[PDB]
């Protein structure tokens, strides 16, 4: 197999719950929630989280309350039959983006974003990959290489050719705590938050 | 048997531009004409297939189009050289038939 | 077991299951474990000659048992329903495939449709529900076969002359190895649970993409690697269930006058042949199919089967005139 | 890849037989697809002459029907022309070429050999 | 039965339908392509099938893509045969879709197909 | 505050080691490029790439900057 | 649909029936939903959505 097919390796970084005595940095997971609702949320679903379990880990009762109560969920049907809509609560699961894998699809030029509930858990390299993959974007593909229409060039991606584009620039997000945003910050703290939503 | 009338009947062009030569069969063919090159040196290669279908190596330039009885085969441009006899061939019943030819020139 | 709920549920067990989490990955990490323990046990019977009359009776139900387990191992994995466990299934029930005339209505039966779908996953589910029990009646049948002659030492001689009641000593003893055991498999399961594992496993089943990075659970590679070492389907299928049969014929290869390998220098340096030749099998199951991973595969193939049916017979032979020539004189 | 190689005497005395050989390398006769046969006249206008299928059928242009005899030679991988009784009206180059067939698409000559100039005269040549 | 829009396929590229639980496989085959399919020895093939016995239009190549040897999914545009390979033994498939290489004993199978328009119904 | 990581993947490109290795790649860019220009290019099923020299460079930076990056992190 | 075939309907006549009917149908590319006709792998349909 060649380097370009099997995918550049992920070297390893200094996460603070690597080691067996080690929990998560929780002040990372809340910022890492933050980027993922502002920024992958757009085309990634985390279907196997409920909103109830952000609580007491990166945000009080109140705070995922509010933020369940910006969504609708379809509720039991009026007392006619007819469908009716009801605000977001702690028992359900945080909404995707779409209704469906077609409409997915046709919103990525014939691509599926993956659920991220169990990303970390489902890719070799854990933390570091996924790290990795969201800063190794160049500016440009190595020379001699075509990227296929659509597609974009990241070594860390075996084949190199993704669908995914580099979404993460420097000030995208304004961290609550005062954290200056650049690119590897928001990157090591949603990856954070993606290792506790699998874990 | 069933015979093919090409025109222009061998007429040549500049290559700053493009040409459009046609075939014309006695009958309804049903898209069953093939296109063929016939180089200076005798060497002939097959082009186009089935009306519009480019055979391996030819350029995306080569067109040709068509259905029943008339039938074309347009060319971007010459450049930089296509100076050549092109047939035409039906397939639709035997024997086959080609055409008269249409020898291509510069000006 | 519904193919769409499957997945999901055992997500719902890591999630929300109290200690949920802890029962699958011991679940999962202690199969791992029963490979590794069951491996040992059979190497140390092939050591210790302990497959020799009068306990081949034992030996065989030993091996019955392997097969049972392995079995089982096989119908849990499908259960997960992810990437691993869909294409698992799918070529594993293929095996079948290759028996001529109605291999192909054999398959068909097994996944009880058009492919591995809902009808195959439900069923697989009963299955490995009920493997187990017939598992534990094997066991007790393997029981019954020791109790009757006991057990063998390291010195390959009787035993008779020298017992020590079970109770105390052997129950003290066996304390010993059960925490060692606990202690490791409780390092895996709380501190590097998914090591032992596949990452694709944690992607829901998809009939439509068999992913490249596909690779069979790791106590299964050896054998994996002896299947694809034969470039024919009916023989690889073959091949792959007969490197499990050749245990069979131990009993009758060992030509040797003398049970066990520990007083044998030739027996014991190509045991270890043995021993690392099923590790380079393993490794090389975990290897794309590729140069010089196939050449090598098929040698260490070769020498897998030649150790029972060339090796063992040829060395106990030469190993008991030696012991003959080297004290007698004339 | 496939190659038709052409070979035989371009020059034959009227009344005589023209015997041509096309020798293909790189694809077997007996596979698939038709080995034609096809004649440019020096006014430059092609010709279809007929041909032999994979299985060895014929299929002879009416025109030629009663003269021609496309053979073959299954261990040389080879077919053959045969025209009998020539005149100077089978002047031409003629080509041998295989004959592709899909059931949309129909048939297209693909391959083709490089050709060989048959003169029907009466001079002498050095066999 | 399945349908399937021919026009939205673009040159050399392959699409994955599902049908009765398995995957088929469509690809608008290139020139190239083409002539490289019809272009092989037959005794070069295990499981010898000329290309035109296999595809009815030879720009569109449609096949069953369930690999022979054991029911894997073959990987499009990879192998040593500019075609498909299945990674779960190592098969190896041309752009016709024949094995080369490999435990697969046949070619991929070819299903029951008819065109109507600018699309297909496999079945 | 520019990004951490692309300050540290710049400081090290600079060291004698990512220096060889950025010319290694940037030679293979420029015999690239070249072979691009030539005649029929697109017909060729032998292209090189640079890949494996930008992987070489990508490798000595991430074993630099990896266990660096996350001491300069919040 | 299809257990009325041979029991008390012929296979046409079942077809006929079923096709009255209107089904959910898989999503169009762009991820809108559509109907389709009834077949005889459907179930009979009732008077009331809930
Ligand atoms: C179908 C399946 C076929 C069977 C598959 C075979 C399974 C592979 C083997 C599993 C691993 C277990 C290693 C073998 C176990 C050793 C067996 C044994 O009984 O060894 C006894 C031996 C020394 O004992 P003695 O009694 O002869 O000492 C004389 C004292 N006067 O003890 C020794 O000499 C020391 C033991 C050295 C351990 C070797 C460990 C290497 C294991 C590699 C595993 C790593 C995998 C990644
Ligand atoms: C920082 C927010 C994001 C994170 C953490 C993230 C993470 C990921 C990860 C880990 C993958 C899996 C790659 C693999 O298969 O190994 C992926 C794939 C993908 N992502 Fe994102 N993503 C984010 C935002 C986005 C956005 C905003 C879009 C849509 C504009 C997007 C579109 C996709 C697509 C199309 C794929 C499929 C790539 C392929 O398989 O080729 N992502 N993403
Ligand atoms: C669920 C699996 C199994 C269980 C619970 C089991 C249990 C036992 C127990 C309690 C003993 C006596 C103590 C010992 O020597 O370890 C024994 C002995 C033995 N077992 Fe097993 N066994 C299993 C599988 C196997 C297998 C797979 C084989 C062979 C293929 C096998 C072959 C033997 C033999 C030959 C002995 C005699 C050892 C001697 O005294 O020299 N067993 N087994
Ligand atoms: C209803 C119950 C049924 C049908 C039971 C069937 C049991 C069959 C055998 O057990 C006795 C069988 C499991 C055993 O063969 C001796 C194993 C060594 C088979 C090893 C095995 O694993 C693979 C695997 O795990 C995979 O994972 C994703 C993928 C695989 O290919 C890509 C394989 C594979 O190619 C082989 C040979
Ligand atoms: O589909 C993305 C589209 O962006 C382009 C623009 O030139 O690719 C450039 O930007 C990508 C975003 O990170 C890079 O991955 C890519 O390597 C770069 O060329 C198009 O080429 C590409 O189709
Ligand atoms: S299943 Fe494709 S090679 Fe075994």
């Amino acid at each position: 197999m060649t380097a370009a097919e099997h995918g550049l390796h992920a070297p390893a970084y200094a996460w603070s719950h690597n080691g067996p005595f080690e929990t998560f940095d929780h002040a990372s997971i809340r910022r890492g929630y933050q980027v993922y609702r502002e920024v992958c949320a757009a085309c990634h679903s985390l279907d196997r989280v409920a909103w109830r379990t952000l609580v007491g880990v990166s945000h009080t009762n109140e705070e995922v309350r509010n933020m369940a109560e910006e969504f609708e969920y379809d509720d039991e049907p009026d007392e006619q039959g007819n469908p009716k809509k009801r605000p977001g609560k702690l028992s359900d699961y945080i909404p995707g983006p779409y209704p469906n894998e077609q409409a997915a699809r046709a919103a990525n030029q014939g691509a599926l974003p993956p659920d991220l509930s169990l990303i970390v858990k489902a890719r070799h390299g854990g933390c570091d990959y996924i790290f990795s993959l969201l800063t190794g974007y160049p500016d440009e593909p190595p020379a001699g290489v075509a990227l296929p229409p659509g597609s974009n060039y990241n070594p860390y991606f075996p084949g190199g050719s993704i669908a995914m584009a580099r979404v993460l620039f420097d000030d995208m997000v304004e961290y609550e705590d005062g954290t200056p945003a650049t690119t590897s910050q928001m990157a090591k703290d949603v990856t954070t938050f993606l290792n506790w939503c699998a874990e | 048997d069933i015979e093919l009338t090409q025109t222009p009947v061998s007429l040549a062009a500049s290559l700053g531009d493009r040409v459009t030569i046609s075939c014309r069969a006695s009958q309804d063919i049903n898209n069953f004409l093939n296109w063929y090159q016939q180089k200076p040196d005798g060497t002939i290669k097959l082009l186009i297939y089935y009306t519009s279908r480019l055979h391996a190596g030819v350029p995306s330039r080569f067109s040709g189009s068509g259905s029943g009885t008339d039938y074309s085969l347009t060319i971007s441009n010459l450049e930089p050289e296509d100076i050549a006899t092109y047939f035409c061939q039906h397939h639709i019943k035997f024997p086959w038939t080609f055409g008269a030819g249409t020898k291509l020139e510069i000006k | 077991s519904n193919i769409e709920l499957a997945f999901s549920s055992v997500e719902h067990i890591m999630r929300d299951v109290h200690n949920g989490y802890i029962l699958r990955y011991l679940h999962a990490n202690g199969a791992s474990f029963f490979f590794m323990v069951m491996f040992m046990h059979m190497a140390k019977g092939l050591y210790y000659g302990s497959y020799r009359s009068p306990r081949v009776t034992l030996w065989n139900v030993g091996v019955i048992i392997f097969i049972l387990t392995i079995a089982t191992a096989f119908l849990g994995y499908c259960c997960v329903y992810g990437q691993m466990s869909h294409w698992g299934a799918t070529v594993i029930t293929n095996l079948f495939s290759a028996i001529p005339f109605v291999g192909n209505d054999i398959v068909s039966w097994l996944w009880g449709g058009f492919s591995v779908s809902n009808p195959t996953i439900q069923r697989f589910f009963a299955l490995h529900y009920l493997v187990p029990f017939i598992i534990a009646a094997m066991v007790i049948m393997h029981l019954m076969a020791l109790h009757i002659h006991g057990s063998s030492n390291p010195l390959g001689i009787t035993g008779n002359l020298d017992r020590i009641p079970m109770h105390s000593y052997f129950i003290f003893k066996d304390l010993v190895t059960v925490f060692l055991f606990m202690l490791i498999l409780a390092l895996f399961v709380f501190y590097s649970p998914n090591t032992l594992g596949h990452p694709d496993n944690y992607i829901p089943g998809n009939p439509l993409v068999t992913p490249a990075s596909i690779v069979p659970e790791w106590y299964l590679l050896p054998f994996y690697a002896i299947l694809r070492s034969i470039p024919d389907k009916l023989l690889g299928v073959i091949t792959m269930f007969a490197a499990i049969l050749v245990l069979l014929v131990l009993p009758f290869t060992d030509r040797s006058v003398v049970r066990g390998n520990t007083f044998k220098v030739l027996s014991k340096f190509f045991f270890f042949i043995f021993v690392f030749n099923f590790v380079l099998l393993g490794q090389i199951g975990a290897c794309h199919v590729e140069v010089p991973y196939v050449l090598m595969g098929q040698i260490a193939t070769f020498i897998y089967f030649a150790y029972f049916l060339i090796i063992v017979p040829v060395i106990s032979t030469i190993e008991n005139v030696l012991f003959y020539i080297g004290r007698v004189n004339k | 890849e496939v190659k038709l190689q052409e070979s035989g005497a371009g020059l034959v005395q009227p009344s005589q037989s023209l015997s041509l050989t096309c020798s293909v390398t790189g694809y077997s006769i007996t596979s698939g697809y038709y080995w034609n046969w096809i004649r440019l006249f020096p006014g430059n206008k092609l010709e279809w002459v007929g041909y032999i299928s994979n299985v060895g059928d014929n299929n002879y242009n009416p025109s030629l029907k009663d003269r021609l005899s496309i053979t073959r030679d299954t261990s040389k991988n080879q077919f053959f022309l045969k025209l009998n009784s020539v005149t100077t009206e089978d002047t031409a180059t003629y080509y041998c070429a295989r004959s592709e067939y899909y059931s949309v698409t129909g048939y297209a000559m693909d391959y083709w050999g490089q050709g060989t100039t048959v003169t029907v005269s009466s001079a002498w040549r050095h066999p | 039965k399945v349908e399937v829009n021919l026009a939205a396929i673009p040159l050399g590229k392959n699409v994955v339908v599902k049908w009765q639980g398995k995957p088929v496989f469509i690809r608008h085959r290139t020139p190239h392509e083409i002539q490289e399919a019809n272009s092989v020895d037959m005794s070069a093939l295990k499981d010898p099938q000329t290309d035109a016995d296999r595809v009815k239009d030879p720009q569109w190549l449609i096949m069953l893509g369930i690999c022979t040897h054991l029911g894997c999914v073959p990987i499009g545009e990879a192998g040593d045969f500019g075609g498909w390979f299945c990674p779960c033994h190592g098969s190896h498939y041309d752009i016709s879709g024949r094995i080369r290489k490999g435990p697969a004993p046949l070619n991929l199978e070819i299903p029951a197909y008819e065109f109507d328009g600018d699309k297909v119904i496999v079945g | 505050v520019t990004d951490q990581l692309e300050d540290l993947r710049e400081h090290f490109k600079n060291t004698e080691e990512g220096k060889a290795l950025v010319h290694h790649y940037e030679e293979c860019a420029e015999r690239v490029k070249i072979q691009q220009q030539q005649p029929g290019y697109a017909d060729l099923e032998h292209k090189e790439d640079c890949v494996e020299e930008f992987f070489h460079l990508q490798h000595y930076l991430d074993t630099a900057t990896a266990p660096r990056l996350f001491d300069k992190l919040k």
